[PDB]
RNA sequence: GAACUGGCGAUGCGGGAUGAACCGAACGUAGAGUUAAGGUGCCGGAAUACACGCUCAUCAGACACCACAAAAGGUGUUAGUUCAUCUAGACAGCCGGACGGUGGCCAUGGAAGUCGGAAUCCGCUAAGGAGUGUGUAACAACUCACCGGCCGAAUGAACUAG
């Protein structure tokens, strides 16, 4: 006897949102959107990671799913106290997303001796894995 | 305030003591017909089916126009017409007397019976009665005794009329289709 | 041409020994480069009033700096220009960052709905507007209420590599 | 320009109810079901609170956005239909050549035969779908009904009738005998 | 036919189904970085990135001279110019307006809103016309015009060019 509907719930661009680059000088540094135009270009701050002030259109920039109050047109000195009050890196760090950044930079940073360290390492997992499997 | 005092402030202000109820719809009818009889004792008839100016009555409310009108209250959707008449309905079967000569109707619509009368002779030329192919009049004369050898029927109720087939065929001065009872309300309080 | 700049510049008109010290007129023209912007004021000169470059002098060129570069604005924007039929005078707003933003983006919007090159365009002025009530058009009104909440949806992203297994979808 | 986010309410009654997949819907109440498939416009269904059903879409031209108040039509349509039901009343008319209707069930198909339509001597048929039933109208003369739940099926199938009973080669305004709709209304009153 | 320069049967080709005459360009053998008046998914030697628009076309469209379109137009789509109304709240959910002239003239038994020819205002002042069409070759002529019943917000008209 219910009219359900699914969630029809998807990320949204707003003052608050916490966002990400890909693609520029910054180049994967994270940045919090303070303002809006219009449908694609807008002014995002992030000082605390380094990164000036000015304007970047949205195809250049990926979405998070993270956010907190903000009053609109702010600037630097009230964005970082907020986005530090707020405490974003104690959760970002902790989501299922930098944790694989972080496994991706390692992986492709380490070396040839910890290459055949992680070798060694990885035929004891199989090895200890598989016992358990064959019995049971 | 300059010209609606003339219509509001003017003859409502100056009748503001009727309780007579003639309510009539022209739904689909010769308009002339009902026009005429409601006036003849012309000046006291007009017809006014209106609008929506309720919003600036309540405004400017301080009427108190028609106190009987509390029946169809809920019908505030092409609401009829606030029309002031006070005539009297025992004038035309002894007042006028012998008319007998008033207009026929639109001359076209549908008869109530299937009737053929018959025709006398004036002396006249045949005129552009030479539309007829389709059903036609087969008829025969014989120095005025006439005779038709196939009947026609045309059209029954419920059904638009033609174009070009009211010319010189009723020429009996008589009206058609009129015949006719039409009226929502006739009260007085 | 480039990412525009624009400059104020200052002419003279060279005096002359009966009649010293003219009057000295200035303009502030959008471009690219110094030389241009000069090159073109020269022309506006010579369209507004009687004077040839073989008769005349610069005294002044700057580079100006927009004030507040974080403020987004609305600008109103003034425009005289020619077309395949004839010339127009034409009025738009836009929503924008800077004033150099502002003409980069007019400009491409011209081309785009009266295919108006560089050669056939040139700005009356540019102004700000400050308080609200006060927009016209009906495609900048829109993102001055509270809470401009919207997706974009059909989130596409290339692949510098050229195969793929997992067959991708768009979510967002 | 570019209508960043624009929508339409929509109200249901408590005794029905709807319930949307990706892209089907599918209302049901005490009328019956009913199913259609959304795959023309990809637009958005929010629910709100049990009552209130909110269509949606986001940027978009006047074609884009004209669908979504299309498709409210098509929706609050057809909820009205399944809760409420739909009927149509045409009639009859002829001139002299009397017209012979009449309903044949063959096969588990139930066409309709149509004769003695200006004189014709064989036989005009036509087929009827699912979800829809005619009775001829008693007490009245020269009438039929159609009633469903659905709108689509029997409009198209009035107007396939309607269409069928036509005629050439004749004047083209004196011959008006045929088949035609004459009333559009609910199989219930003011409910 | 001819002036000006750069071109010619006898004068070496990028662009295309070729080259006097479609731009005219001046020539060593192995020997730099760019192009002579260039485009890049493939006819392949090279970037399937960046910002707004028309684009459904049931004959789309594609790079100079070069191999093509205008009668007359489009509530098809975007962007403008101008002019009048709106929270003293109008649009799209139905109506009709016939008082005097409308019985206005052609060898004194008949011509009721112009078959053969002139003219369209007044006192009236929410109704309140001698009428675009109008039955015997008018006497018996109907349809329509600032006005009037709930809700509640942008709409209406004329032009301009992609």
């Amino acid at each position: 006897t219910d009219s359900i509907v699914k969630a029809s719930n998807w990320r949204l661009v707003e003052v608050g949102r916490v966002v990400l680059i890909k693609k520029g000088q910054s180049a994967g540094k994270l940045a919090a959107i303070v303002e809006i135009i219009d449908q694609k270009k807008v002014l995002i701050d992030g000082p605390k990671a380094g990164v000036p002030r000015q304007a970047i259109n949205l195809g250049q920039v990926v979405l998070t799913p993270l956010t907190f109050a903000l009053p609109r047109g702010a600037r630097t000195a009230t964005v970082s106290k907020k986005w530090a009050a707020a405490a974003v890196c104690e959760k970002w760090a902790a989501s299922s997303w930098a944790k694989k950044i972080a496994q991706r930079e390692r992986r492709a940073a380490l070396t040839d001796f910890e290459r055949f360290q992680v070798m060694v390492l990885r035929k004891q997992k199989r090895y200890t894995v598989k016992k358990a499997l064959a019995k049971a | 305030r300059e010209k609606k005092a003339e219509y509001f402030a003017k003859l409502r202000e100056y009748l503001e003591e009727y309780k007579s109820l003639f309510v009539v719809g022209v739904d689909n009818v010769s308009s002339q017909q009902m026009h005429e009889v409601r006036k003849e004792l012309r000046g006291r008839a007009v017809v006014l089916m209106g609008k929506n100016t309720m919003v600036r009555r309540a405004i400017r409310g301080f009427l108190s126009d028609l106190p009987d009108f509390e029946k169809l209250l809920p019908f505030v959707k092409g609401n009829v017409g606030f029309v002031f008449t006070n005539e009297p309905l025992t004038e035309i079967k002894n007042v006028i007397v012998s008319n007998r000569v008033a207009a026929p109707a639109r001359a076209g619509a549908v008869a109530p019976e299937d009737i053929w009368v018959r025709a006398v002779n004036t002396g006249m030329e045949p005129g552009k009665t030479s539309f007829f192919q389709a059903l036609g009049v087969p008829t025969k004369i014989a120095r005025g005794t006439i005779e038709i050898v196939s009947d026609v029927k045309v059209v029954d109720a419920g059904n638009k009329v033609g174009q070009s087939e009211a010319s010189l065929l009723n020429l009996l001065n008589i009206s058609p289709f009129t015949f006719g009872l039409t009226v929502v309300q006739v009260y007085d309080n | 041409m480039a990412h525009f700049k624009e400059y104020q510049v200052i002419g003279r008109r060279l005096p002359t020994e009966s009649v010293p010290e003219p009057k000295l007129f200035r303009m502030r023209i959008f471009a690219s480069n110094e030389v241009i912007a000069k090159s073109r004021y020269w022309y506006f000169l010579q369209k507004l009033h009687k004077v040839k470059k073989a008769s005349g002098e610069i005294v002044s060129i700057n580079q100006i700096n927009e004030a507040h570069p974080t403020k987004v604005k609305n600008f109103g924007v003034w425009v005289r220009y020619d077309s395949r039929s004839g010339t127009h005078n034409m009025y738009k707003e836009i929503r924008d960052v800077s004033r150099v933003a502002a003409v980069e983006t007019l400009y491409q919007d011209m081309a785009a709905r009266h295919r108006a090159r560089f050669r056939s365009i040139h700005i009356l002025k540019v102004a700000e507007i400050e308080k609200t009530a006060d927009v016209k058009r009906q495609y900048v009104k829109q993102f001055l209420t509270k809470d401009l909440k919207f997706p974009l949806p059909h989130r596409v992203q290339k692949s510098t590599k050229t195969f793929s297994y997992k067959r991708p979808s768009t979510f967002y | 320009m570019k209508y960043i986010q624009t929508e339409q309410q929509i109200e249901v009654p408590e005794g029905v109810t709807v319930s949307i997949k990706s892209r089907i819907v599918k209302v049901v109440g005490p009328r019956g079901t009913l199913t259609k498939n959304l795959k023309h416009i990809d637009v958005t269904f929010t629910k709100v609170n049990n009552q209130l059903i909110k269509v949606a879409v986001h940027n978009g031209g006047r074609k884009h956005v004209a669908a979504l108040r299309t498709v409210k039509s098509l929706v609050d349509n057809m909820i009205t239909g399944v809760t409420k039901g739909y009927k149509y009343k045409m009639r009859y008319v002829y001139a002299h050549f009397p017209i012979n209707v009449n309903i044949v069930e063959k096969d588990g198909a139930k066409f309709i035969e149509v004769r003695n339509f200006l004189g014709d001597k064989k036989i005009r048929n036509v087929p009827v779908r699912d979800g829809v039933t005619i009775e001829f109208s008693t007490n009245v003369k020269d009438e039929i009904v159609l009633s469903g739940n659905s709108v689509e099926d029997v409009s198209q199938n009035a107007a396939d009738l309607q269409q069928i009973c036509r005629v050439r080669n004749k004047d083209i305004r004196k011959f008006l005998d045929g088949i035609y709709v004459s009333h559009k209304g609910f199989i219930t009153e003011d409910l």
